[PDB]
C-alpha cells in the first residue's frame, strides 16, 4: 500500500533517491532516504541546566 | 567509533570490476591527484609504488 | 483542553477571547457564551492559550470543536513540526545519536516556544517597622527608575532585562533603609503581561491597585 | 610532556621538580630560552636539574 | 564566452542558461553561484511595528479575530521592493467587517507591494486598525535580540530572503570544433522581490569583489 | 557591564591553563581527565569524539 | 567584508601554507572549494607522456642492462617537472654511456630540478631514450604513460575558527600548496584568481 501510494505521485518506487552535496557540489555514491518525519521538542532545556 | 570505522571499512575494500583499474601509479601523491578529479574509482585493483 | 459546543446553532458574535453562540429552537431562551482562556501560567511554567477557528454565520452541531488549545489542531492531536530527514553521516556531526539542524529551522519561527515565569515579592512587618513599596529608593540611578511607576510597580507590557528592578521595596534598619527590591533572574528577558496585587483588608490601596480595581469593574460591567 | 619521560625515570619526581621550579618564576627569575610550559621546556631541554634548582634556592635564601 | 539568456516559465520562478564553459568550470561555478545566492543577497523586510491600540504582543484586541502575535508572524511574508531607499514608514487603515489583505495598505511612490492578495487577519466587528511599521535593509539574517524605550513599540525578527531555493544541473552542449562542452542551467525561485538575472548579476558582482583579495 | 576588553582578557588568561572534566556516574579511573579549554559560543561543552 | 591577505608561510623549498584573514560565515569554505578545483582543472603545464626505450621493444616486463626494469624507469621519469616556452610540442632524447640533469639540453625546453635521478648505471652499459612533451590542462590516463599537466602536486584546504573582538565566530581559510618548482605558489594563486575573475566577468 505504501509502494502504491509512492507510485501514485511523482516519486520513485524504492523511496530513496540520490542528492548532491552542498559543501562541494558533487554527487554521492549511494542513494539516501529523504522524507518527512514528525518531531517534538522536549522540556529538557539548556537554560535550566548549565 | 561507529562513524569512523564505517567509512574506513567502505574505503579499504575492493570489488571485481571498477573504472580506472589496471593502471600503474607513481606514489601516494599521484593517487591523491588522480582521485579528486574523478578519473578513477574509490576502489580498484591497481599497482602502486610506496 | 478544548471547548465544545453543548447546543449547535448560529455563531452570532466572535472575538479573540470570546465566542457567542445562539441556541436554535430545536434543543432550546438564554443563549450560551464561552470565555476562552488567554496566556496564563501552567504548572510547569508553560504558556497555554486557546484560539478559535470558526467564523461568523456558521451552523455547528452538538459535540463539535470551536477553539484549539495548546499543541492542538482542527480536531486531531499535534505535538510538533514536520521536517526533512536524510539518513547520512554528515562530517562526524551526527556521531552518537546527534542531530544536525539548518538555518531555516531557526529563522522561520519553528521551534520557539513561550515560557511564563512567575515572580513574587511580599512585604511583612518586622520588630522595627513595616516595609513599604515607595518609589524613593536610595542608591538607585535613573537607568532603572524610568521603568517604575509612581506606586513602585513596573508598567504592564514594559520590556525588562536581566538584573533590573521591577518591584521597589525598602526595609528599615536604623532615612537609612536597606534595599530589598525584587530582582530579575539572569539570562531571562521579556515583557510583563499581567500584574496582580493582593492587598490586606484595612489597608488603603495605592494608585496601581485602584487602577487594577477600576479596570476589573469596567471589564465586568462590559461583559 | 613526552620529552620529559626520557630525562627522568620517575614521573612524580618530575612533578615535584617542576613544582620546585614553579616557585621561582612567580617571584621573578629570568628564563632559560605561562610558567608551566616554560618550566617544562626548560626541563625537556636538559638544562635544569636538581643541582641548579638547589643553587637558585640557596641564592634566594641567602638574598632574602 | 557568451552572455547568459533567460527563459520565463513563471513570473515568480525563472531560469538562466550559461554556455559554453570548459571542462572543470561548470560544477564549481554553479556551486559558487548557489552558495553566494543562498548566503547573503541584500533585500527588504519588516522591522519594529508601532501599533495604536495594542499595548504589547499578548493582549486581547477587540474586533480582530483569534490572534494578536500571529498577525505579526503572518506580516513577515510580504514582499517589499524599494528604489533608492533604506528606511520607510507605512501605515494601513481598515474599518468594518471583512478580511485584511496586504494590498489594502497605504504605500509610498517607490515602495511597491508584491503579491498583495496574501491574507493578514480578519475583522469581525466595526473597529479601526492602524499599524505603523518600518522597513529596513541589510545582509544575511539578524534576530530581534541582536539588533536592539517606548513600551508601545514591539520588536520583530527580520528574516529577508529574496530567493528561496536555487538548483542547478549541467548537461552536454554541441559545438562542432571540439569534443564536449559543459552547458548548465540554474533554477532560481524568487519571492517576487528581484529578477533572476539581476540576482545573478548581483551575486557575480559580490563574488568578483570577494575574489579581489589576491589580485 | 559586558564590554569588549573583558573577552580579550578572558581569551588571554586561559591559553595553556588546563581544567578537569568528570562525568558524574563514574566507574573506572579514566572518568576524570584534563583538557586545555578553548572559548566557543553557545551553552554546551564541546568534547572530542574519541 | 574584504579581508587582508594573503599571508604566506614558505617553510620548504616547494611547499607553502597560505593563510587568509577570516571572512563571513559561508565564503571561507566555497573559496577553498573553488580554488582546489581551479588550481588543477585550469592551470596549464608540460609533462612527458610518450617514452620510447630502445631496450624494451614491446613488453614492459622483460628488460636487461640496467639496475631495475623499465617500469621503474617509467615510474621515475613520470614525476619530473618540465617548464617549457611558447612552443607546443618537441621531441627530446638522451644518450649516456643516470641523472635527469645529464639529459641533452635545449634552448626551448629546460628542467627545473637537477638532483632527482631516475636510474643507476650497470657495468658501463650505454642506454638511450626518446621522450615527448605535450601541453595539456589536466590529468590524462593511458610506451604509454600518464602525464600530470597540473603544475601543483597536491592541494588541501581547511576551515579553522578565528576569534575576533566583535563577532561570534568566523571562518579562517588555510591553503596547502606543494608546487613542483615551475611556478611560485603565490603566483599560482594569483593566476587562478585572475582566471576565476575572468570566468565570473561574463555576466
Amino acid at each position: 500500500e505504501i509502494k502504491r501510494m509512492l507510485e501514485l505521485a511523482d516519486l520513485p518506487q524504492s523511496g530513496q533517491t540520490q542528492l548532491y552535496d552542498g559543501r562541494t557540489g558533487e554527487a554521492f555514491d549511494r542513494k539516501t532516504t529523504v522524507g518527512y518525519m514528525h518531531y517534538l521538542k522536549l522540556n529538557h532545556l539548556v537554560d535550566d541546566k548549565m | 567509533s561507529q562513524d569512523v570505522v564505517l567509512g574506513l571499512y567502505y574505503m579499504s575494500r575492493a570489488l571485481e570490476n571498477k573504472k580506472g583499474e589496471g593502471m600503474v601509479f607513481a606514489n601516494t601523491s599521484e593517487v591523491k591527484r588522480a582521485y579528486d578529479n574523478r578519473v578513477v574509482e574509490l576502489h580498484a585493483k591497481v599497482k602502486v609504488r610506496i | 483542553v478544548t471547548v465544545n459546543a453543548l447546543r449547535g446553532g448560529v455563531i452570532e458574535q466572535i472575538d479573540a477571547a470570546r465566542i457567542v453562540v445562539k441556541v436554535n429552537e430545536a434543543e432550546i431562551a438564554g443563549v450560551d457564551i464561552y470565555n476562552l482562556i488567554k496566556y496564563t501560567r501552567s504548572n510547569q511554567n508553560t504558556c497555554i492559550n486557546q484560539r478559535p477557528l470558526v467564523n461568523v454565520g456558521d451552523v455547528i452541531a452538538r459535540g463539535d470543536v470551536l477553539a484549539d488549545g495548546p499543541s492542538t489542531d482542527i480536531g486531531e492531536l499535534a505535538l510538533g513540526q514536520n521536517m526533512l530527514i536524510a539518513f547520512m553521516p554528515w562530517n562526524g556531526y551526527n556521531f552518537e545519536d546527534s542531530i544536525l539542524l539548518s538555518e531555516r529551522v531557526v529563522e522561520e519561527d519553528r521551534y520557539t516556544t513561550i515560557h511564563i515565569e512567575e515572580l513574587t515579592c511580599v512585604a511583612r512587618d518586622t520588630k522595627l517597622g513595616p516595609e513599604e513599596i515607595s518609589a524613593d529608593i536610595p542608591n538607585v540611578s535613573e537607568q532603572a527608575l524610568n521603568r517604575l511607576d509612581e506606586s513602585g510597580v513596573v508598567y504592564i507590557g514594559a520590556e525588562v532585562r536581566a538584573g533590573d528592578i521591577m518591584v521597589g521595596k525598602v526595609t528599615p534598619k536604623g532615612s537609612d533603609v536597606k534595599d530589598s527590591s525584587l530582582r530579575v533572574p539572569p539570562g531571562m528577558d521579556g515583557t510583563v503581561i499581567d500584574v496582580q496585587v493582593f492587598t490586606r483588608d484595612g489597608i488603603e490601596k495605592d494608585k496601581r491597585a485602584r487602577q487594577i480595581e477600576e479596570n476589573e469593574i469596567k471589564r465586568v460591567k462590559k461583559d | 610532556v613526552e620529552d620529559c619521560l626520557e630525562v627522568v625515570n620517575n614521573r612524580f619526581e618530575l612533578v615535584m621538580m617542576a613544582s620546585k621550579r614553579a616557585r621561582q618564576l612567580a617571584n621573578g627569575v629570568q628564563p632559560l630560552i605561562k610558567p608551566t610550559v616554560m618550566a617544562l621546556r626548560e626541563i625537556a631541554a636538559r638544562r635544569i636539574d636538581n643541582a641548579l634548582i638547589d643553587e637558585v634556592e640557596k641564592a634566594e635564601r641567602e638574598r632574602a | 564566452p557568451r552572455g547568459p539568456q533567460i527563459e520565463r516559465l513563471t513570473d515568480n520562478r525563472a531560469k538562466v542558461v550559461i554556455e559554453p564553459l570548459e571542462r572543470g568550470y561548470g560544477h564549481t561555478l554553479g556551486n559558487a553561484l548557489r552558495r553566494v545566492l543562498l548566503s547573503s543577497i541584500p533585500g527588504f523586510a519588516i522591522t519594529e511595528v508601532e501599533i495604536d491600540g495594542v499595548l504589547h504582543e499578548y493582549t486581547t484586541v477587540e474586533g480582530l479575530q483569534e490572534d494578536v502575535l500571529d498577525v505579526l508572524l503572518n506580516l513577515k511574508d510580504v514582499a517589499i521592493r524599494m528604489h533608492s531607499g533604506d528606511s520607510a514608514t507605512l501605515s494601513l487603515s481598515k474599518q468594518g467587517p471583512g478580511t485584511v489583505t496586504a494590498a489594502d495598505i497605504r504605500t509610498d511612490h517607490n515602495v511597491e507591494i508584491i503579491n498583495g492578495d496574501h491574507v493578514i487577519c480578519h475583522l469581525t466587528k466595526d473597529t479601526a486598525l492602524n499599524m505603523r511599521l518600518k522597513i529596513e535593509r541589510g545582509f544575511g539574517y539578524q534576530p530581534a535580540a541582536a539588533r536592539r524605550r517606548t513600551i508601545g513599540r514591539l520588536m520583530l525578527d527580520a528574516s529577508f530572503s529574496p530567493v528561496r531555493r536555487v538548483a542547478y544541473a549541467v548537461e552536454a552542449a554541441r559545438v562542432e570544433q571540439r569534443t564536449d562542452l559543459d552547458k548548465l542551467v540554474i533554477d532560481i525561485e524568487t519571492n517576487g522581490t528581484i529578477d533572476a538575472e539581476e540576482a545573478v548579476r548581483t551575486a557575480a558582482d559580490i563574488l568578483s569583489d570577494q575574489l579581489s583579495v589576491f589580485g | 557591564r559586558e564590554e569588549a576588553e573583558v573577552w580579550d582578557i578572558l581569551e588571554e588568561v586561559i591559553r595553556e591553563h588546563p581544567v578537569l572534566l568528570n562525568r558524574a556516574p563514574t566507574l573506572h579511573r579514566l572518568g576524570i581527565q584534563a583538557f586545555e579549554p578553548v572559548l566557543i559560543e553557545g551553552k554546551a561543552i564541546q568534547l572530542h569524539p574519541l
